[PDB]
RNA sequence: GGAUAGUGGCCUACCAUGGUUUCAACGGGUAACGGGGAAUAAGGGUUCGAUUCCGGAGAGGGAGCCUGAGAAACGGCUACCACAUCCAAGGAAGGCAGCAGGCGCGCAAAUUACCCAAUCCUAAUUCAGGGAGGUAGUGACAAUAAAUAACGAUACAGGGCCCAUUCGGGUCUUGUAAUUGGAAUGAGUACAAUGUAAAUACCUUAACGAGGAACAACUGGAGGGCAAGUCUGGUGCCAGCAGCCG
């Protein structure tokens, strides 16, 4: 089509049931324990949003 | 148990109103709210007033029960109290009646076909009872 | 747009009314009788749209189709240097135009399931049936193309620009 | 037409947006001192700066002379009573170093946490919120109250409430007449 | 160097009558002082304009990229000029179809061409009252015909 | 001199030829009512001010006037234009830029609600009235304050470690599990009394009111500018995004 073909011609996937991720102060326990508290592994560099390790 | 402690603040007693006027302070140790009638028996024991005299409004309690700052009025008597008080004041309290009128709009409604005629409303139905043949 | 929005103002005034947009891009106004629709467009004009209203009976339609397959067999040229294409039209059977119609054969449908119907019940190499991509104009409508041959490259960049053609 | 009943959008926002330092540092503090916005950091930031510039155009002028001097005193006075300024400084040039961490460690929210109570911090935003906690003979249900340092001693759990042990926790109506059935 | 200009504590008139003056080369208090918001650019210097779809254009881009944009001619309501604008998201000039009150908007620039869509200085919103992003995402549905 | 309450080229007679101007007269424009102020916010500034106060104007236009201390009034009148009502065709009545409402315009804006109890105002006036004014409704114009769980235990992992013949107790502290368990809470309803002109709502509570299915956070973004996906399926210069780069 020449007219919003891509929309269509995608395969839907569905909402999947994950879990209510907290609102307000609790999110941000979380986001200060996924900086501060916890503290990520690091070869040379800090990493917010990781990569499963590949090419 | 709670024993609704009443207080009495700002006691300024007024000759030209004939009344002491105050703020009622006023407490609930675990009771929630004080309520009117219940204040104004309270009121009545202490100032030696009556309930018929005593005119308490406003109150509002603090925040967490705790505490409610009323306005306290103790007349000089029930007499005294009727004439000074605005009407709605005494409806509250059962002492004068509720005043059983018309709406607001009929009022005005009734205003303007009144001004609308002219004289006596006798002189027009006798008129409108002519054109009946007509 | 004084018109337009009048025209909607219209049409809920009477019960009858129904002022729908004609498939050639044309206001159409329908009244009962034919008074009844000299009385909507005095009321129209006046009243609703305040504007006056320049009047024409209809459009209509019209649909063309191919009725004989000629096989033959004119060939392209667009511009130079370029290449070609080629040329044939059917047409299908009238019971394939039906579905396309109603929605049972659709252009998001599943390509072999589609083809397999297409070759058994209405007459078709089923080989043929799944190399057709588009129900044209354009998503919908009983107008198709098909991809014959074999070899020759790079088909598959032209094959799109041809169904978008 | 009474008046316009005047207001402040009191608490404003950085002039970037997106300094990853400064996107740290807030939730550092949001997290240390458990606020739920961005908000609650800029409001004490501004609500610190309104001082500040008042420091600054104070210190401008000689302090010897008068507004200086009596402004910037009462200015000072106003810091130590609510108990973010020290004692050790009162000094006004001091008021211009105060910070935004020093302002939040004297709220509501912290002081529940700094005399025990909560236990784990957060906790004490949920038990402010949920009508607990009085620092006079008055519930205080904001967090971020600012505790007036001299009433800091007064922050007991409320009359009213579990916890000063009047009523034990609304789930006990539940099991009191559940075991009452068994 | 004296540089240019005038320094006395009486200049000021010169300085006052220059700054007018120049001021004039500057072109965000041109259009200011002049109104070509108002006198010209469809829009009557409004954040928006209704106005009626008058047909769906598809608008050959500039080049490096290169795509055929879905735009819709419309024709402003309150002036009877007539622009074009484009349909923002996969399709969606679908959702817009054709003879509707189409709401638009300024494009971002002040004017002027936003990219690549080469006369083209207007975004729709609202298609006969609803929202472009709210038919497109489908959160919201279309109110029928 | 005339007029005016009065000063005056305010008007009239007769006389003189002045008056302003590149220190912008005059003219034009203004999507100009002036000021207070507003936003912005180092300093200097820019832009805005229809709009809660103070002036000024206007009551469809433009005139003219009655009464009156005060009107060139328009919730007074006379007229003409412009618009329109009501008719028994002879003639009548009009002026929301008060409030509410509707059309129209437009991107664009509320209920023909309840009240004088406040605030004040007016009169022959304690006693009447007041869409001035207040009271709600609608209200994501703005602005202020902040719920979207918390504490356990058991069950599987991180951290300190009495000692590290290999373990491991785990004596001490943290994070994960449709485990489970006790303890509150106004979101709501509702006698009451508050509140209130009467009500609502607020503050206060008799009585009920949480267990993941509930008593559910969206918006935008996720190459750079600029905070953060080289995840899984499609897509395949298209369709699209993209302020700019792309
Ligand atoms: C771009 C040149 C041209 C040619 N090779 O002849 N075309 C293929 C026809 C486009
Ligand atoms: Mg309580
Ligand atoms: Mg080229
Ligand atoms: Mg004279
Ligand atoms: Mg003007
Ligand atoms: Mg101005
Ligand atoms: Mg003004
Ligand atoms: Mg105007
Ligand atoms: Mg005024
Ligand atoms: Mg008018
Ligand atoms: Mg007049
Ligand atoms: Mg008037
Ligand atoms: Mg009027
Ligand atoms: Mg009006
Ligand atoms: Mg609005
Ligand atoms: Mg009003
Ligand atoms: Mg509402
Ligand atoms: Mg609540
Ligand atoms: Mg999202
Ligand atoms: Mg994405
Ligand atoms: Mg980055
Ligand atoms: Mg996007």
């Amino acid at each position: 089509a020449r007219a919003g073909k891509v929309k269509s011609q995608t395969p839907k996937v569905e909402k999947q049931e994950k879990p209510k991720q907290p609102k307000g102060r609790a999110y941000k326990r979380l986001l200060y324990t996924r900086r501060f508290v916890n503290v990520t592994l690091t070869n040379g560099k800090r990493k917010m949003n990781p990569s499963p390790s590949s090419q | 148990s709670d024993a609704i402690t009443i207080r009495t603040r700002k006691v300024i007693s007024n000759p030209l109103l004939a009344r002491k006027q105050f703020v009622v302070d006023v407490l609930h140790p675990n009771r929630a709210n004080v309520s009117k009638d219940e204040l104004r028996e309270k009121l009545a024991e202490a100032y030696k007033a009556e309930k018929d005299a005593v005119s308490v409004f406003g109150f509002r309690t603090q925040y967490g029960g705790g505490k409610s700052t009323g306005f306290g009025l103790v007349y000089n008597s029930v007499a005294d109290a009727k004439k000074f008080e605005p009407a709605y004041r005494l409806v509250r309290y059962g002492l004068a009646e509720k005043v059983e009128k018309a709406s607001r709009q009929q009022r005005k409604q009734r205003k303007n076909r009144g001004k609308k005629i002219f004289g006596t409303g006798k002189s027009i139905a006798k008129k409108a009872a002519r054109r009946n043949a007509d | 747009p004084k018109l337009v929005e009048g025209l909607k103002r219209l049409s809920k005034s009477d019960p009858c009314v129904l002022t729908y947009m004609s498939e050639s891009g044309e206001h159409i106004v329908a009244g009962t009788g034919e008074l009844h629709l000299e009385i909507c467009l005095q009321d129209l004009e006046h009243d609703h749209a305040g504007v006056p209203l320049k009047i024409s009976p209809p459009v209509v339609a019209y649909r063309e189709t191919v009725e004989s397959e000629s096989s033959q067999t004119a060939l392209s040229k667009s511009p130079n240097k370029h290449n070609r294409i080629y040329l044939k039209a059917e047409p299908i059977d009238e019971e394939v135009s039906l579905a396309i119609e109603n929605g049972i054969i659709n252009p998001r449908d599943d390509f072999k399931a589609r083809a397999r119907i297409m070759a058994d019940d209405y007459g078709w190499d089923v080989t043929d049936a799944r190399k057709i991509w588009c129900f044209g104009p354009d998503g919908n409508g009983p107008n198709l193309v098909i991809d014959q041959t074999k070899a020759v490259q790079y088909l598959h960049e032209i094959k799109d620009s041809v169904v978008a053609a | 037409p009474r008046a316009p009943r005047t207001y402040s959008k009191t608490y404003s926002t950085p002039k970037r947006p997106y300094e990853s330092a400064r996107l740290d540092a807030e939730l550092k503090l949001a997290g240390e001192y458990g606020l739920k916005n961005k908000r609650e950091i800029y409001r004490i930031s501004f609500q610190l700066s309104k001082i500040r510039r008042a420091a600054r155009d104070l210190l401008t002028r000689d302090e010897k002379d008068p507004k200086r001097l009596f402004e910037g005193n009462a200015l000072i006075r106003r810091l130590v009573r609510i108990g973010v300024l020290s004692e050790d400084k009162k000094k006004l040039d001091y008021v211009l170093a105060l910070k935004v961490e020093d302002f939040l460690e004297r709220r509501l929210q912290t002081q529940v946490y700094k005399l025990g109570l909560a236990k784990s911090v957060h906790h004490a935003r949920v038990l402010i919120s949920q009508r607990h906690i009085a620092v006079g003979k008055q519930i205080v249900n904001i967090p971020s109250f600012m505790v007036r340092l001299e009433s800091e001693k007064h922050i007991d759990f409320a009359r009213t409430s579990p916890f000063g042990g009047a009523r034990p926790g609304r789930v006990a109506r539940k099991r009191a007449a559940a075991a009452g059935g068994e | 160097m004296g540089k240019g200009k005038p320094r006395g504590l009486n200049s000021a008139r010169k300085l006052r009558v220059h700054r007018r003056n120049n001021r004039w080369a500057e072109t965000t208090y041109k259009k200011r002082l002049l109104g070509t918001a108002f006198k010209s650019s469809p829009f009557g210097g409004s954040s928006h304009a209704k106005g009626i779809v008058l047909e769906k254009i598809g608008i050959e881009s500039k080049q490096p990229n290169s795509a055929i944009r879905k735009c819709v001619r419309v024709q402003l309501i309150k002036n009877g000029k007539k622009v074009t604008a484009f349909v923002p998201n996969d399709g969606c000039l679908n959702f817009v179809d054709e003879n509707d009150e189409v709401l638009l908007a300024g494009f971002g620039r002040k004017g002027k061409a936003k990219g690549d869509i080469p006369g083209v200085r207007f975004k729709v919103v609202k298609v006969s009252g609803v929202s472009l992003l709210a038919l497109w995402k489908e959160k919201k549905e279309k109110p029928r015909s």
